């Protein structure tokens, strides 16, 4: 049921604002200290997502 | 109301007319949060769903 | 046969214009390999600016090449009396015109004359199977 | 979901509200309760209802254009055919009915994977063992296709914004 | 196959105008060797003196030559309807254009029938790896 | 017996437009040592330009050296009927030709006819093992 | 609102034939393929700039159409079945305009 | 080779006017066997009695058939963008122009373009040893 | 051993135009003693006068008689195929042709098939020692 547009099931509708068609670009790999607080374990090769996750 | 957790409540159920598992019930809720600011500012729990009205 | 271009039959019923006299249909041939042509659409349309167009009056049309009948005078197929047509291509396809009138006649050797016919509405009979209404 | 996925109809109303007015049903799925196979293998082969319609319609339509064949002098020994002969052998036969399945694409058929092997004709002879076949028969093997047309469509939209 | 200039596909969709009739896209076959030719600028530059340039509103046109399809009347092809078509050439090309209308058709003789067509914008989609936006 | 090339069987069956009479097929030999000719292909390309070619639409044709069968008439034969015709040679490939016309007739002796028939497709049977669908 | 108009505009390919495989369509046969929807589709977005839509980045990339064959492994997809990709961004509200004020004592 | 009269490079700029984008230097093809033709001297001369002349201002034109490059949109090469063009002969002449508009383009069947443009002036490049300042 | 002329090899691949369907590089052979021939220079010029010559674009062609393979298409063998073809004669010199097209098809028996295919460039491997870069 719902709207009257997508009732019928013709159409399968996703609203998402973090998906991205294109595939993932070069990757860039970064190397440094880090400091006691940190939680990442030492020596693996970890992804990152943006800014407000370091820190933590 | 005033009560958090009704308020989540309704946030919750948006989400879900929101959602991409089934047709969607597209819609927008109002709610309002009172208090000293350090009070209101405690409130925002990042809801796309919903439209807070702050009042002193 | 039903994809071979061509006119199967011609019939003519002309009126003279002074004696009220009517000579009913006779069958004619084409002179050359030429067809005739045929124009349905009785209101035109002009170019406007961006989009838009002007629409005119204008009339439906026709142009019939056949060899002149050898027992009808060669006035008869000119501006001096009145026409009724039709013609039936080999797919099926019927065009039909009545009350027509010859304009601007230009000069035949006798044989062979192309008349150029006018009239209110030109009605198409389609072979079986047709779309539209 | 489940129902549709086992093969059965499901109906619904054409408007929702708590007014309590009247509204009218309508079919979401025409589908038959076809599943598995004669042999109990999974297939969607007859999952639509025009499926059915469709073999009926290329059966009697395949039948009438093979009735030309009826009394027609055939050659399955020697198959050279004598000067004004009314008649035919089997490669001929073949071509025709090749060209009819091609003249029949769009409009009962989908194209053929491989139209080369879709379609066989053998003489009864060539089956039975000796002194069992019978004079002018002739087996017809043929695989088709129905016509595809849209069933759905998904969209992923993404909205963006011009910052600032 | 990406350096053939040919047309690969045609569909034409009619609304009439008395009745509002629509009838589905209709793929076409063109008569002839010639192609459709468009211009998709709907703006005209003259030449003024010293290399300064004079503008002007001008349309957007399409000439599309087609054969007749036997099961619609031939008026629809002319100024008695609305016509939406679709070209799509083998390089990859694909030219759309929408409420389109029919300016000063010549007699046909059946079969060939050479439309012109007049629209507000015509869009194109080039093929995959585009420089422009 | 695979590397012979040359004619085995030719059907032709008739149908007369004006009056729609049928003629079943009719087994024909060839006058003289002259085998028949075919293009299967609809499109006819011309040379642009830096490698560029145009593509246009065309028919599939073929030429077919038939001596008259002495119960048709020689008219038949000429461009007075629609022809379908199948072609069987020693290798087991099979033409099939339906709703053909033949054009430009040539003047005959009464015995040999050459005809240049058209079709808008012509359909090939390769022997067991081809590698194209 | 884009999400109810869009749905209405597809609505039109629901039960028309879709060729795939060999997308030469036949003289009098009524369908599509791909490239011709994709290019239907392109010609909707592109008019609705200004009424739910700004001026796209790059139409030729923000819009896509694959056939479910070509998403799925081997005999695995269906027939009759498209992902369609679309990307936009809402009108533009305001703008930020730098002002450097100058009077000038000198004549030229 | 030197005395050859052909057409070696030719080099285009355009300048989306909408949109300020800007499209290096891409080379062209041109379609056919014909060449560009120039004109550049701004001023025009009339014939009067008994050997004067009247002056007019008139403009320096060119006329540049290329091949479309399938990268760029059609409405690029017709009125809806500005041109940089140059143009290497095999002798040596170089011929260079900007800030060029075209003027009254026509119908392109999608791979032929005839540009006509102006400028305020065109310079040429001749060979080396020169007579003229 | 080396003044033999003739050919040696003839690999051709297919590329079918509207399905996409390819078929490996199969070998064939000739039909008679009549050996291919080639155009390597993709200019043309012309007479003119006082020894200069008009330079245009042209093409690069080859034609290649072969006998036609017993699982291929006649069809295929003309104008609805894209073909990329090599030569190998017997001194050592290789053309190699790429995303080629046939040109005005002739019609063929069905064995033997003379193809005329033309390319923007046809690619030539002297035996060891060339003196031309």
């Amino acid at each position: 049921m719902a709207q009257d547009a997508l009732s019928d099931g013709f159409v399968r509708l996703c609203i998402d604002p973090s998906l991205n068609f294109f595939g993932e670009g070069c990757k860039i790999l970064v190397e440094g200290q880090i400091t006691d607080d940190a939680t990442a374990a030492e020596n693996v090769v970890t992804c990152v997502n943006s800014e407000l996750d370091l820190v933590e | 109301s005033d009560d958090t957790d009704w308020q989540e409540n309704l946030r919750d159920w948006i989400r879900s007319a929101w959602d991409c598992s089934k047709p969607q019930c597209f819609g927008h809720g109002y709610v309002f949060n009172k208090g000293t600011l350090g009070q209101v500012l405690a409130d925002g729990d990042n809801s796309a769903e919903l439209s807070r009205l702050a009042l002193p | 046969c039903n994809k071979q271009n061509g006119v199967k039959n011609i019939l003519i019923t002309f009126t003279h214009c002074d004696t009220g006299e009517v000579i009913g249909p006779i069958s004619h041939e084409q002179p050359d390999d030429t067809l005739p042509t045929y124009k349905t659409c009785a209101w035109t349309n002009t170019a406007l600016t961006n989009g838009a167009v002007m629409r005119s009056a204008s009339n439906a049309t026709m142009t019939l090449p056949v060899v002149r009948d050898p027992r009808v005078p060669l006035a008869w197929y000119q501006g001096c009396a009145q026409i009724d047509a039709q013609v039936e291509k080999f797919d099926g396809t019927v065009m039909t015109l009545t009350e027509g009138a010859v304009t601007e006649p230009e000069e035949s050797d006798g044989r062979a004359v192309t008349m150029t016919i006018i009239a209110a509405e030109i009605d198409e009979l389609l072979p079986p199977g047709s779309l539209a209404a | 979901t489940q129902l549709q996925n086992n093969g059965f109809v499901v109906s619904g109303p054409a408007t929702t509200s708590g007014q309590g007015n009247f509204t009218s049903p309508y079919i979401y799925n025409d589908v038959t309760n076809y599943l598995r196979d004669e042999k109990n293998r999974p297939n969607a082969t007859f999952r639509d209802a025009s499926s059915r319609r469709l073999a009926a319609a290329t059966g009697v339509a395949l039948a009438t254009f093979l009735q030309q064949f009826n009394g027609l002098a055939v050659f399955t020994k020697n198959t050279n055919i004598k000067t004004g002969i009314i008649g035919t052998n089997l490669r001929l036969m073949l071509g025709k009915i090749r060209k009819w399945a091609s003249d029949n694409v769009g409009v009962l058929f989908s194209e053929f994977d491989n139209i080369n092997e879709d379609i066989q004709l053998v003489s009864d002879f060539d089956v039975q063992p000796k002194c069992v076949g019978q004079p002018g028969v002739f087996h017809l093997n043929m695989r088709y296709r129905p016509p595809v047309r849209g069933a759905r469509i998904n969209v992923n939209l993404v909205p963006a914004l011009f910052d600032n």
